[PDB]
């Protein structure tokens, strides 16, 4: 492939870099329309910036924490962090969230990696190996309530059990209800005056929920959980305009009041290098 | 001038007619038939007493009146004492059969009420002490005279609560089962042609029953002024390609 | 690959792909044809 | 000796994968299948057959009553019955179709909800039964009823009426718990005319009312039911 | 696949959405049978929907508990939870109970998968690593008495060692003595006035024995042990109404007294929406 | 049973791999895709396209 | 070789070397000729 | 495989029933030697009892 | 695949599917035929 | 280095599994069969052997 042709002088009636940008196209000029070029190979294929290479690595998308403690006169498991959830969305951590919200609607699989740590803040003795169970549960499915209801049986509901410090990996095919993930969406749920506005309503993919399977010992025990999401088999539609302010909530567009100049302001003239 | 509505069963020496039929149901599809080889297992030739067997019982009576909660026969036990199909029962270690299901009850054009007319296939029942109190076997074998839905609970016998099928699922989903209902006003029969349906080729008769007939009021009985409030309802039941295997002494069953 | 010799041993069985509700949905003995009268 | 590297997830048991195991009874031989009648291969060909809605919930206590649509003769232009259309709650949730659209998380296609009517032979009435797909309130008269999907239906001979919800949607799937997005409209039926009871009888008469899927339907993503919980294990 | 052909006005003599109930049909109605419809393709196989998917994914099963202690001067092994055993049955816990029991006999292989966890309440030292050893005990054998019996021996009797913490994974073949499992048995073992009845007559499918295979250490530790069941292979046959009120037994359909109705009450008319 | 070795690196987690994962909803079926104009395939297609430069900075 | 059943388990998917920058670039409804005047 | 063939009524000089266990072995009589059989198939080959399998574990 | 060189180090051995009773339960010298009296 | 990850059961000892092992006695050439009448290869061809009954059990 060549990257540039060579090209010698021209005197021509015919200008290609005379054009008119209120037409709205970006006309495809190169240097050897305005200067003379030698060839030269593009030795290059743009592998590395294909969508499915930009959005297909692991990002951390969450992190949470759970306790292994006695539950023993406890009378909210889900305060205690005995258990916790997490209501599954991709927009909570924003780094991975500016790669995305390059397009509009985005369709992929992904695929989960799940690290677990533990931390032992009050001096201690022998730690136990911790099993963590991790179950989706999906919209409309026994909520839990107390770190070992019915709902951890969970008998039609994919669980994983993997150790503390280990990781955990699956992947799950694309559960959108439309053909797309909307990454915007300019609509509400119904025609109500005071329905929230947003995606939010679009995207109630449920929430995962996470526990300690072990019993207590004598001391506590700290499990933080980090949920890493890579695409795999991306689609998207639509480029749009980066980021350019801070966010400031899942799924809402919404900034921040008195935020600060988002372009640099030269030091020096307009004249300046 | 054949309409689904005409029809005669002749089975033995006995025949049916019924003009006001509608169709007829044959459980899963499928019409009773003996028991083939490739499928059998006790090594014994076995009995088909056929014609003596396959004929029509005409079970005694039942009042339906606006107060009625519903019926329920097990098979084979409701026929355990009719003719030779009764003792041959009692005689051998084992047998076999499939049935046709005649469920009569006629009235005017002035009448409205509906029953649900539905065989259970393994329909183990609840006692209404709850917890895992047992069921006695002269409870779940009450012969001819079957169950009524609306007697009041007896000690050791099952619970008797329509909403909930005799087992803790609703009534609205014995559609379900293979079923036909008769609404005085379309109807006045219901006819379901059972396959022998078991998880063993052949089986003992009076330790299990294999299926429950249930004959259900659900709009409930209404007649014209003045009327008499309630019609008699039916059973007419025929053992349908019987057999008998392991023949001896005759069985000695509770009470 | 089954890596082991007993049938127990392989894994999940493969859809079906059988599919017919006439016993549950139809079990009439006399053929109805939908848009023919219910009762002749 | 052949080089390995083991991945992430290494270890885990996912309730829900499939794969290969040793047999703990090497050389067992199980006992012959024998051939049994009522065969289920996909829970699609069981939501198919239809059963009876507890339509007139309106009680206090479970009965056979809340299955009984009950109809009033003389009355003209008013509403025999209302109810949205939130498969997995309310009326149709104890239904074998509400009970097993439970066990999925996302549902698409038709439903056939059908009324037999159980009045005197000699009696006559003329009902509509009307749909009204998503985007409006549930109709409060039949002028307003009668401007979506309906059916005037004569009561005759023929007993039963079968109404179509035809699948109306923008997106493809709905949720099977009630969502506001996803909601599927409304289904009302009021009189078309009125029932008429010949002489010589008297009071209500009841329509029964059936809810099956029609072969279009679609369920997936397979969850838990709220349909079932327990505190302790059982025992025997 | 078509979902809906296209189907325009009708005005006949052929009438499809008139039936007759009576008859026990669901007659095949579809939506252009009665408004004018558009093709639309399905785009689904119902693959999801297969009984061998809907029964083919892990449910816990059962939950017991043993311990590792100095069984000196201890005179019942079993009643110290020296070790313990588990009448087999997949009727105790009820998520998987009610998916089963939509089907009146099923046929199918099993996996097993047991994961121990260990929970040391009382403030300890080092734990040295346990093993844990399962063995199939069925009808008509030895049953074990103390926690280290020549039962364990195991010599003829399938049996699994693994370590707390892990997991272990094996799947039998369908042992029922029928073609299939009675989900329900309407009959009695022989008829004998006060003989009971239900399926536990009918599914005496024998115990299952867990033990430690260590010796105590100083401190005392408890092991959980939860075993999950994976049906592979499934025929179920004749469908039956879903379970609607709570479950009292094992083995029988026994409802609890007193239960609370279980339709939902409208709030509001017939006519409400 | 085959004789391996395990090298170093086993159980690492790198987030730039590309492996293999078990599906955790085994026989799903996702929605159909419909057309939508405006699909990107390479983030090269996008950048060709001019936006404005804020060249008088000075503010 | 794929180990699992399922397409969403395999691995990432491969480069789509499409790369058509014209619905982006000139989205114009009258071509555009390089050369040729803008406005004619 | 026949695990028993089908058999009728029988009136022979031809008995296999009567034996003489004296001479040590164990005549292989079957079920229809003495009663009215029906055709059955064995459906099992006997895998499970095999020595190897026996002492296998 | 036998990944090892030694005979003994492969897996157990498959079924005789040998059987024949007769060593045990007719070793008699002279023939017996079923039917035909024992003791002529 | 060919990639792996390692299923729920790794580890286990089953008593009933059936798998190959190294031999600690590599290259050993056992005794020769020599034939010895007798053979019993299934429980099945014994339990046709008849035995006596001590169905007289009073003592
Ligand atoms: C936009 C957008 C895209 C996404 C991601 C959707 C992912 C689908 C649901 O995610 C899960 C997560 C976890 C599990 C799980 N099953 C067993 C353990 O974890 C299943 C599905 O979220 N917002
Ligand atoms: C109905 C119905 C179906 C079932 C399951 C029957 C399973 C057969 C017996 O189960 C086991 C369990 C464990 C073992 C075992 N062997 C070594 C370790 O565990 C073997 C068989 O139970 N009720």
């Amino acid at each position: 492939t060549v990257a540039s042709i060579s090209s010698g002088p021209k005197h021509t009636q015919k200008v290609p870099i005379l054009t008119a940008n209120e037409t709205g196209a970006t006309m495809p000029v190169l240097p050897s329309d305005s200067i003379e070029t030698r060839t030269t190979y593009m030795h290059f294929n743009g592998s590395e910036t294909d969508v499915e290479c930009f959005l297909g690595r692991a990002a951390c998308v969450h992190v949470t924490e759970i306790q292994n403690k006695d539950a023993t006169g406890i009378d909210n498991h889900r305060e205690a962090k005995l258990f916790n959830d997490w209501k599954i969305n991709l927009s909570s951590l924003v780094q991975l969230r500016k790669k995305l919200e390059l397009f509009t609607y985005v369709r992929f699989d992904s695929e989960y990696t799940i690290l677990a740590t533990a931390s032992q803040p009050d001096s201690a003795n022998y730690s136990s190996n911790l099993v963590v169970q991790a179950m989706y549960v999906p919209p409309g499915a026994p909520n839990p309530k107390e770190w070992d209801d019915y709902t951890w049986q969970s008998a039609s509901n994919p669980s994983v059990f993997f150790k503390v410090g280990d990781t955990s990996r699956f992947s799950v095919p694309y559960v959108g209800l439309a053909s797309a993930y909307n990454c915007f969406y300019d609509g509400y749920s119904h025609d109500d005056a005071e329905t929230q506005y947003g995606i939010t309503v679009l995207s109630h993919m449920g929430s995962m929920a996470f526990r300690i399977v072990n019993e207590h010992d004598e001391h506590k025990t700290l499990v933080k959980i980090r949920v890493y999401h890579r695409a795999k088999h991306v689609e998207a539609w639509i480029p749009r305009a980066p980021r350019a302010l801070p966010y400031t909530s899942i799924g809402r567009t919404n900034y921040p009041k008195n935020t600060e100049p988002v372009i640099k302001k030269r030091k020096g003239d307009i004249k300046s290098y | 001038g054949y309409s689904d509505r005409v029809q005669q069963i002749t089975l033995g020496n006995s025949t049916i007619t019924t003009q006001e039929a509608a169709n007829a149901v044959v459980c899963y599809a499928e019409w009773p038939e003996y028991l083939p080889d490739v499928d059998a297992s006790d090594v014994n030739k076995t009995s088909k007493p056929d014609t003596s067997v396959c004929r029509f019982y005409t079970l005694d009576s039942k009042t339906w009146t606006t107060g009625s909660k519903g019926w329920c026969w097990k098979l084979p036990d409701a026929l355990k004492d009719m003719g030779v199909f009764g003792q041959n029962m009692f005689f051998h270690s084992l047998g076999r059969s499939g049935y046709t299901v005649h469920v009569q009850c006629n009235a005017t054009k002035f009448h409205s009420g509906c029953l649900l007319v539905v065989v259970i296939p393994e329909h183990q029942l609840a006692s209404h002490e709850g917890g895992n109190v047992s069921v006695k076997y002269t409870f779940t074998h009450p012969g001819e005279r079957g169950i009524d839905l609306s007697s009041a609970n007896e000690v050791g016998g099952p619970v008797k609560d329509v909403l909930y099928n005799m087992n803790g699922t609703l009534l609205g989903n014995l559609l379900i089962f293979p079923h036909q209902f008769i609404n005085l006003r379309t109807n006045n029969t219901a006819t379901i042609v059972i396959p022998y349906i078991n998880s063993v080729p052949i089986d003992s008769m009076t330790r299990h029953n294999n299926v429950s007939l249930m004959v259900i009021p659900i709009a409930p009985l209404t007649v014209p002024t003045g009327a008499t409030p309630s019609l008699p309802i039916t059973v007419t039941i025929a053992p349908m390609c019987t057999e008998f295997s392991g023949i001896r002494s005759k069985s000695i069953v509770p009470q | 690959i089954n890596y082991y010799k007993d049938a127990a041993s392989t894994s999940s069985a493969g859809q079906s792909l059988s599919m017919d509700p006439s016993k549950f949905t139809e079990p009439v003995k006399d053929l109805m044809l939908k848009g023919a009268p219910a009762l002749n | 000796g052949l080089p390995t590297t083991t991945l992430p997830g290494s270890g885990q048991f996912l309730t829900t994968d499939d794969r290969q195991s040793p047999s703990a009874l090497p050389n067992y031989e199980p006992t012959p299948r024998i051939h049994i009648p009522g065969k289920v291969h996909n829970l699609l060909e069981i939501i198919q057959v239809d059963t009876l809605i507890p339509m007139n919930n309106t009680h206090t206590k479970d009965e056979v009553n809340s299955y009984l649509i009950p109809l009033n003769a003389n009355r003209q232009n008013e509403q025999v019955f209302g109810t949205n259309l939130f498969i997995g709650d309310g009326v149709f949730k104890t239904t074998l179709l509400g009970e097993i659209v439970q066990y999925y998380t996302h549902w698409s296609g038709s439903l056939r909800f059908s009324l037999m009517y159980t009045g005197p032979a000699l009696s006559s009435a003329k009902l509509i039964l009307a749909y009204t797909p998503p985007g409006a309130r549930g109709p409060q008269d039949r002028r307003e009823a009668m401007l979506g999907t309906h059916v005037v239906w004569d009561i005759g001979l023929q007993s039963t009426i079968v109404m179509t919800i035809p699948w109306t949607s923008g997106v493809q799937f709905r949720y099977t718990d009630p969502d506001t997005y996803t909601s599927a409209g409304f289904l009302s039926c009021w009189y078309q005319t009125s029932l008429i009871l010949p002489p010589e009888t008297t009071g209500q008469v009841y329509l029964l009312s059936f809810i099956s899927a029609c072969p279009d339907f679609k369920l997936r993503l397979m969850k838990d039911t709220q349909t079932i919980s327990q505190t302790v294990a059982l025992t025997e």
